[PDB]
This record gives structure tokens, C-alpha cells and sequence, in this order.
């Protein structure tokens, strides 16, 4: 029946996908061996969305790991749950990307792409009917950013009637990992705005700040960030994984959340981010959740939503509370904070409550919104790209691959068009 | 792959000149390096620049030859003496 | 997979390769015999040793390196050592006549005689390997063997393999102290070859090593052993994510792609830390921010140059040992706002994150202590262009009246190359200052 | 800037020369290669091989083509399709 095919790209993408798989297996009651060890009710009926029915009830994961370096498969396989996946899906090459989008797309994206197309088409035909494809990757490298966009384009071309959601990682001038990162970001944004349904923004610096100032962790590492993003996606996908009273799905939000195809980015966020000594002193209620989903402090963005106006808001809840409190809260928020949302569109907040609470936590609620706060990231990326492209630094590497420089020109032209559009829609006046 | 590389190398020299040309869309504005390269009768080396395969190259190779010809009387007469007219 | 071939030319290259191999064997628990005789008490060795060593059917480890030298005395000195049971005699090619700080003979009348042998050796070694990424060429500019022979071999390796990375590691003739006199004569010729025919070149000297050892390790009578130990530790830190794994693996290509901003500017500034002795590592709290800040200190640089004279364009950041990402983020936030450190007005940020879970090890009999984490820095700045300026000045003031040039004329070479090398160096310097000039 | 431009132009001219010669000589040896060069659409891209000014390129190329068009009506007719005649 209705299933979702999951895709993997990039070492960071691989690790976050593995963390998500471990989280969902633990929540749904799956032993590391491969059998079932759950004790719930809804964990058997719709469990096939991410798994596959097999003999002996041994459900198998549904995710294809795409990488250019063999060193990631061994790392992700040696873990407590790396022996449950499909080794056939671990399609790795012999040469690394070298943090090059052009070289990876050209050289390591021709002779290796056929195998992943074959395996994904086999998986697609293995099921009856599908909805969309989930790909988790990062733009920091030639593996995730160089390959995911290509696989995204191919799957759109073959099956246009599918949902295209991703959780790519946005860069940050403060926290960098690649010298040519602005070039890769500029190249990837073109494909993201041309050949992708929807995209979610992921930043590591904001998560680091959030954990440091709220979670108050001793030695925060990438494991904590992977846990956070896995919980984020779990709260995102519980609308279909665990039906409640008011259920939703990915295309319904994708239609109701996106006013125009060119602006498909979002701003995810989870509500209960507390310290270890604060877990036993907290008041589980609605207004607290509303305040933590509305404030910019809890938000995982490396920017400020208060600089613009809110466009669309979706509040997805997961618990057993009520319905009246949500509508009254959003009503009084829109009445009070009138200068923070678009006045031309009333009722920009969407209600969604999942009657099934998560495993390990009783109340949970995520925030999916598209606020006017990415414009600063866009403009700073455009500025740094223009500065890099003025004297044409770090360009001979891409030139030697074969592709020309006009691609950067058209990419920055589209960049300027997109940002102009964004800022002339930020001030969405009522009339003249 | 050998036949694909046949097509590929042909198109690769094709697009190499294409890119030289889409650059000389703005390179031709600069005469000092044009003369620096040109001194050794390199108008003969610009003779095969009309032997330039597809529209994607010729299209701005003409824009090159233009600003090449603006620099003096002699470069405009070079299309005559180089038998490029 | 991630496998590379090391090249050792000259006495310095041979001894550096020996130090690197012994460091690798001690750090991986590899016994000098070549077997695993530890059948009573194990002490490690269950890792990915395929990067450098090879596994046979009987459990033997064969080194993958090239030990070539025009003089047989170094080969004999190594052969009588305690590790003669590890490598193979076919890998150490001797020679009748040597260069001994001469480019002419070692490039025309000496190095051209043994070409097929080493070419067959390297071809066999490459065929024995599956995945090849780059090479580890160890030579010297002062040594004639490491200058003429190295140049002629790399010129053929470049035309025989274009898709493979070509690294370079040698020693710089210090402006203050020096070993020989004709060092600039070989250097001015080797620089052109390493610039117009290679991708990356690492340049280090000895006076900085002496200064840092007398300042931190506090030794009054230094020796070449510690000099080789420092270089071996640097090399191991550079190629750390290849033999092992970590949070963010950084391969040779991953850093080499960004470390080269332009085809002409490929001379990074290496800086290892902490370079301390045993007592200098006991009552000293070591964190990441302090060592990162110390890495930019000119006193800790292996090249005698003031970074404040110029500014940085591209930076490559590495780590090895138990390092926490929060410390790295704090250090990056600290250095990005430091007014002392100068950088170009276009590049706001650039660096890498190599997290290596394996901490660096120690050697019995060495001077390095047990440090929980290490750090190495590969930055690119124009302030190092002064060394080329001084070298050009010295070559010009030695070339006015043609001192010690009749020997090269008699050996057989064209004198215009001195002018060619001089003008090429002038053009390269001009490009360096043009890049260093902002808007 | 135009000097380095013309340099790059001419080293790519020379690599085009070498590659064109080597590949025309190689791919004209087997009948399946004849039929594939018929069907691969080479000849619109091989049109420069009877077009450009280079002596060695064209000599090796057209000699191999005489080998190539000898096997069948197919390759020689596709030469017409490539608008080379």
C-alpha cells in the first residue's frame, strides 16, 4: 500500500539517516537482530511504510545509501544496527568527491548512477503504490550535494507524480567546512529551486547554540544533532506513520505551505528542548508549548524570523490534549503579534494534532513554518559568491573538469532574481 | 564507450572553442594582449577561426574579430591581407 | 582503496622514509620481523594496515615505498640496520656515481642512466595496488640526488599519470644557516620543475626546527633524529584519516582540492602542534583554543616568515586525537574576530574539520610525550614570498660574474635556463604580490 | 589575458590534433565499429575532420574514413547525413 521510499546521500546524510533509522526502530520496538520486539498496537498495521514484509516477520529497512567513498559503509555498518540494512543498497565508488560538485557530478556521476537508478526502480516496482521519496543529505561536499540533486532530477523526470522533500544542510559563514562551499551552495540552489518540490533548512551552528544554551550539555557532538534531526523528522512523519484524529500528509502540507513554487523552503523546530535537571520540573501545558514554538530562541535557524513577516505556519502536535486551546492560542497570537505575519492572508496557522504520543516522551510537538528569515542567508551567499567570482578564485579546478563558467553566471542571475522576488514579497502591502 | 568518446572528443574541442569564444565576448575588448600574442603574424592563426564548426562558436568568434578589427587601420586591413574577408 | 606510494630520493629522503616507516610500525604494533609473533600477549594490530603495508598469504607485511639513491653509502648504512628483514633488497637501488649537490650530472649524465629500472619498479608497485590517490615524494633541494634525479623522475611520472595527485616534500636552504654553497644553484632549477609540473609543494627548513626545539624541548645538542621525528609526525597527522576513520574523514583529495587556489600558488604553510618534550607535557593543561591560537604564532612556524606582513587566502584545519567539536567551534569563533590575524577582504572563512578518534602514540627513546590530541595547520599566505625574493637576490648576486658555472657548462646544459628560471621566478613573485593586493 | 587565452586555445588545438588522429586511426578497424559510427551520429561531429586546416588530423582521419566508408553503404551514407560531403 502507501509506502515511502527513503534515499541517502553524503556522509553526514548517511549518519543522520542511520540515526533516524535507529530512533524509529527503538520507538517502534525492533531489536538489533531484525525481528520484532514491540508491545504497542499501531506498530504493526502501518509498520510497512518504512519496512517490507518478509518471511519470519523479519522486516527490512527501505533506504538506498549513495556514496563515493567506501569509508562510510564500514563506519555505519559496525554500529549496533548497521547489520540490519541491505548491503546491496550500499553503492559506493572507488574515488572520492574531494568536496567538488562539478567533478563529482561529471566523473563520479555517470558510470555509478545507473546502478542506483536500477535499484530504486526495482524498489519502486516491488511495491504497489507510492507517495514520495525522502532524501537526507548535506550541501557540504560533492557526495550529498553533487549526487542528490541528480537523483532528484532523475526521479522527477521518471515519476513526476511524487513528493520531493529533503533536509539539506545550509552553510554558515561563521561555521564553515569547505573553502569552495559558496560555489557548491550556489550550484545546488539552482537545482533545488528548479527541480525539487520542497526543501527544509538545516543548520549545525544554530543547533550547537541551542544545545549549549538550553540543553546545557557537557560535550555536545554530532550524535546529539543527529538525534535532534531524527526526532524532527519523526515528528514530521508521524502524521502518516501514526494516524490520530486530525491526520495530515506530506503533499497536503506541501500544497498548503507553499504559496509559490519558487519559494519552497521551510523552518523546522521541536518544542521540548530542556536541560537534564529540568526534566523533573516542568509544566506540561499548551501555552508553554506555544511560547516555545513561537519564540526564535527555540528555533533551529541561524537567523532571526523577527526581521520579516510570517508567511505560512503549520503546528503539528503529538499527544492527547484538546482542540480549543490551539485555535484560541493562534487567534490571540495573530491579534497581538499583528506586525509579524502577512496581514493580507488571515489564518496562516494550520492545526494538526496526533492522538498517538511518541515512545519515551508523553507530549511532543514540532514546528514547520516558512518565515521571512532566510533572505539574509540568501543575500550573504550571493555577496560571497560575487566576491569569489570577481577575481575567479578556486576556479581552475572546475574549469579542468570540462564545464564552463557561464553556469556560475546563470546561477547568480537566478540567485539575484530569487532574492529580488523574496524582498519584494516581504513587504506584501495591502494596496497602493 | 569508445564511440561515445568519439562523439565526446569531437564535441570537446567544439565546446573548447565555444568557451574561448563566449569568453572573447569580453576578451576582445582588450587590445594590448591581442597585439602581444599577434606580433608573430598570428592573423594566420586567426585564419582558421572561421573554420569554426557550429553556431555556438562562430556566433561570438565574429564578436571577437570585430573588436580585433577596431584597433587600427592595419587590423581592419588584416582581414584583407590575411585573406579572411 | 586508500593506498599511496612513497618516493624517497637522496639521503634525507631515505632517512625520512625510514623514520616514517618505523613510526608506522611502532604505532600499528608491526614487528620488525614482518610477522605477528605476539602469540602470548597481544598489543594491537587489528586495524586497516592495507593503506601502507600489504598482507601476504603467510601473514607477511611488505612496505610500499621507493628507496633510490645515487650514492651506495646510504643504502649500505640502511642495509646493516636492524630493519633489513622488513623491506626487500630490490627496493633499494644503489649507484656507481652520485650527484652530491649537483644538478648537471644528476640530471643528464647520472640520472638518465637509471630510468628503466625505477620505472619498472614503480609500475610493478602500482600494479600491486588497487586504489591510488597520490604519491609521497621525499627529496631535497640542496642534495643533488634529490634535485636532478627527482626532477627527471617526476617529469615522467606527471606525463605517465595525470589523474593522480603529485605531492612534494623537501628542505629549504635557510637564509641564515646552510650546509653547502651551491644550494641556490640547484634550488633555482628545481623550483621551476616543481612549479610548472606539479600540483602541490610543501616547503620546510631546519633553523625553525632548531629554534622550536631549543625553545620548547630545551636541548643544547640537537640531532637529525628528532628532526626526522617531527617530519614523520607531521606526515602521519596529514595522512591520519586514511589509515583510520573518524567523525569527518578528510582524504588526500578532500584537502588537496581546496589547498590549491591557483595553479601557480600551491605552497602551504605547515605548522605542527604541540611540539613539546616530556616535562613540557605534564603540568600543562592542553585545550583546543590555546593550541589553535599558538599555531598562528610565527615562532611555531616551520618557515621563518612573519604572517603579519601578508594575509591569508585559504586555510586547511586538521585534528588528531580526542577533540570535542564545541572547542573547535569556540576556537573558530575566537580566531575569526582576531584583529592580529590578517586575511583577504573577499574570503570570510575557510578551513576543514578532520576528527580523528585515534590519539597520537609515543615512541620509546624519542622526545615526544603522551599528548591526548594533536593539531596541524596548512594555510596559504603571501607573507612567505620573501623567501623566494631572497633566493632570487642570492642567485642574481651569484650569477653576475658566473661563480661555479663553468662546471655546469662543461657538464652540458644550456645557460639560458638560468635566465629562464630567473624570469619565471620573477613572474611567479609578481603573481604572488598581485594576489596579495586586495581591492 | 589574451596571451594566456591563445596559449590555452593552442594546447587544446594540439590535444584535439592528437586525439582526433589516434581515434580515427583506432576506430576504423572493425566492422561493428563501422556500423556504430554509422549509428552513433559521429559524422556531424566528424565534419571538422574534412573541414579544419590541420594536416595530420585530416590525413589520418580521412584515410581511416576511406577504411570506414569501405565496409558498407551505411557509413558512407551517414557521412552524407553528417553533412560532410
Amino acid at each position: 500500500m502507501r509506502e515511502i521510499v527513503h534515499l541517502q546521500a553524503g556522509q553526514c546524510g548517511n549518519q543522520i539517516g542511520a540515526k533516524f533509522w535507529e530512533v524509529i526502530s527503538d520507538e517502534h520496538g525492533i531489536d538489533p537482530t531484525g525481528t520484532y520486539h514491540g508491545d504497542s498496537d499501531l506498530q504493526l498495521e502501518r509498520i510497512n511504510v518504512y519496512y517490507n514484509e518478509a518471511t519470519g516477520g523479519k522486516y527490512v529497512p527501505r533506504a538506498v545509501l549513495v556514496d563515493l567513498e567506501p569509508g562510510t559503509m564500514d563506519s555505519v555498518r559496525s554500529g549496533p544496527f548497521g547489520q540490519i540494512f541491505r548491503p546491496d543498497n550500499f553503492v559506493f565508488g572507488q574515488s572520492g568527491a574531494g568536496n567538488n560538485w562539478a567533478k563529482g557530478h561529471y566523473t563520479e556521476g555517470a558510470e555509478l548512477v545507473d546502478s542506483v537508478l536500477d535499484v530504486v526502480r526495482k524498489e519502486a516496482e516491488s511495491c504497489d503504490c507510492l507517495q514520495g521519496f525522502q532524501l537526507t543529505h548535506s550541501l557540504g561536499g560533492g557526495t550529498g550535494s553533487g549526487m542528490g540533486t541528480l537523483l532528484i532530477s532523475k526521479i522527477r523526470e521518471e515519476y513526476p507524480d511524487r513528493i520531493m522533500n529533503t533536509f539539506s544542510v545550509v552553510p554558515s559563514p561563521k561555521v564553515s567546512d569547505t573553502v569552495v562551499e559558496p560555489y557548491n551552495a550556489t550550484l545546488s540552489v539552482h537545482q533545488l529551486v528548479e527541480n525539487t518540490d520542497e526543501t527544509y533548512c538545516i543548520d549545525n551552528e544554530a543547533l550547537y547554540d541551542i544545545c549549549f544554551r538550553t540543553l546545557k550539555l557537557t560535550t555536545p557532538t554530532y550524535g546529539d544533532l543527529n538525534h535532534l534531526v531524527s526526532a524532527t523528522m519523526s515528528g514530521v512523519t508521524t502524521c502518516l506513520r501514526f494516524p490520530g484524529q486530525l491526520n495530515a500528509d506530506l503533499r497536503k502540507l506541501a500544497v498548503n505551505m507553499v504559496p509559490f513554487p519558487r519559494l519552497h523552503f521551510f523552518m523546522p523546530g521541536f518544542a521540548p528542548l530542556t536541560s537534564r535537571g529540568s526534566q523533573q520540573y516542568r509544566a506540561l501545558t499548551v501555552p508553554e508549548l506555544t511560547q516555545q514554538m513561537f519564540d526564535a530562541k527555540n528555533m533551529m535557524a541561524a537567523c532571526d524570523p523577527r526581521h520579516g513577516r510570517y508567511l505560512t505556519v503549520a503546528a503539528v502536535f503529538r499527544g492527547r490534549m484538546s482542540m480549543k486551546e490551539v485555535d484560541e492560542q493562534m487567534l490571540n497570537v495573530q491579534n497581538k503579534n499583528s506586525s509579524y505575519f502577512v496581514e493580507w492572508i488571515p489564518n496562516n496557522v494550520k492545526t494538526a494534532v496526533c492522538d498517538i504520543p511518541p515512545r519515551g516522551l508523553k507530549m511532543s510537538a514540532t514546528f514547520i513554518g516558512n518565515s521571512t528569515a532566510i533572505q539574509e542567508l540568501f543575500k550573504r551567499i550571493s555577496e560571497q559568491f560575487t566576491a569569489m567570482f570577481r577575481r575567479k578564485a578556486f576556479l581552475h579546478w572546475y574549469t579542468g573538469e570540462g564545464m564552463d563558467e557561464m553556469e556560475f553566471t546563470e546561477a547568480e542571475s537566478n540567485m539575484n532574481d530569487l532574492v529580488s522576488e523574496y524582498q519584494q514579497y516581504q513587504d506584501a502591502t495591502a494596496e497602493e | 564507450m569508445s564511440q561515445r568518446q568519439v562523439l565526446q572528443v569531437f564535441e570537446q574541442y567544439q565546446k573548447a572553442r565555444t568557451q574561448f569564444v563566449q569568453m572573447v565576448a569580453e576578451l576582445a575588448t582588450r587590445p594590448q594582449n591581442i597585439e602581444t600574442l599577434q606580433n608573430a603574424g598570428v592573423m594566420s592563426l586567426l585564419r582558421p577561426l572561421l573554420l569554426d564548426v557550429v553556431p555556438t562558436i562562430q556566433q561570438t568568434a565574429a564578436l571577437a574579430l570585430g573588436r580585433l578589427a577596431n584597433y587600427n587601420d592595419d587590423l581592419a586591413e588584416a582581414v584583407v591581407k590575411g585573406d579572411i574577408l | 582503496m586508500r593506498e599511496c606510494i612513497s618516493i624517497h630520493v637522496g639521503q634525507a629522503g631515505v632517512q625520512i622514509g625510514n623514520a616514517c616507516w618505523e613510526l608506522y610500525c611502532l604505532e600499528h604494533g608491526i614487528q620488525p620481523d614482518g610477522q605477528m609473533p605476539s602469540d602470548k600477549t597481544i598489543g594491537g594490530g587489528d586495524d586497516s594496515f592495507n593503506t601502507f603495508f600489504s598482507e601476504t598469504g603467510a601473514g607477511k607485511h611488505v612496505p610500499r615505498a621507493v628507496f633510490v639513491d645515487l650514492e651506495p653509502t646510504v643504502v649500505d648504512e640502511v642495509r646493516t640496520g636492524t630493519y633489513r628483514q622488513l623491506f626487500h633488497p630490490e627496493q633499494l637501488i644503489t649507484g656507481k656515481e652520485d650527484a652530491a649537490n649537483n644538478y648537471a650530472r644528476g640530471h643528464y649524465t647520472i640520472g638518465k642512466e637509471i630510468v628503466d629500472l625505477v620505472l619498472d619498479r614503480i609500475r610493478k608497485l602500482a600494479d600491486l595496488c588497487t586504489g591510488l590517490q597520490g604519491f609521497l615524494i621525499f627529496h631535497s633541494f640542496g642534495g643533488g640526488t634529490g634535485s636532478g634525479f627527482a626532477s627527471l623522475l617526476m617529469e615522467r611520472l606527471s606525463v605517465d599519470y595525470g589523474k593522480k595527485s603529485k605531492l612534494e616534500f623537501a628542505i629549504y636552504p635557510a637564509p641564515q644557516v646552510s650546509t653547502a654553497v651551491v644550494e641556490p644553484y640547484n634550488s633555482i632549477l628545481t623550483t621551476h620543475t616543481t612549479l610548472e609540473h606539479s600540483d602541490c609543494a610543501f616547503m620546510v627548513d631546519n633553523e625553525a626546527i632548531y629554534d622550536i626545539c631549543r625553545r620548547n624541548l630545551d636541548i643544547e645538542r640537537p640531532t637529525y633524529t628528532n628532526l626526522n621525528r617531527l617530519i614523520g609526525q607531521i606526515v602521519s597527522s596529514i595522512t591520519a584519516s586514511l589509515r583510520f576513520d573518524g567523525a569527518l574523514n578528510v582524504d588526500l583529495t578532500e584537502f588537496q582540492t581546496n589547498l590549491v587556489p591557483y595553479p601557480r600558488i600551491h605552497f602551504p604553510l605547515a605548522t605542527y602542534a604541540p611540539v613539546i618534550s616530556a616535562e613540557k607535557a605534564y603540568h600543562e593543561q592542553l585545550s583546543v583554543a590555546e593550541i589553535t591560537n599558538a599555531c598562528f604564532e610565527p615562532a611555531n612556524q616551520m618557515v621563518k616568515c612573519d604572517p603579519r606582513h601578508g594575509k591569508y587566502m585559504a586555510c586547511c584545519m586538521l585534528y588528531r586525537g580526542d577533540v570535542v567539536p564545541k572547542d573547535v567551534n569556540a576556537a573558530i569563533a575566537t580566531i575569526k574576530t582576531k584583529r592580529t590575524i590578517q586575511f583577504v577582504d573577499w574570503c570570510p572563512t575557510g578551513f576543514k574539520v578532520g576528527i580523528n578518534y585515534q590519539p597520537p602514540t609515543v615512541v620509546p627513546g624519542g622526545d615526544l610525550a603522551k599528548v591526548q590530541r594533536a593539531v596541524c595547520m596548512l594555510s596559504n599566505t603571501t607573507a612567505i614570498a620573501e623567501a623566494w625574493a631572497r633566493l632570487d637576490h642570492k642567485f642574481d648576486l651569484m650569477y653576475a660574474k658566473r661563480a661555479f658555472v663553468h662546471w655546469y657548462v662543461g657538464e652540458g646544459m644550456e645557460e639560458g635556463e638560468f635566465s629562464e628560471a630567473r624570469e619565471d621566478l620573477a613572474a611567479l613573485e609578481k603573481d604572488y604580490e598581485e594576489v596579495g593586493v586586495d581591492s
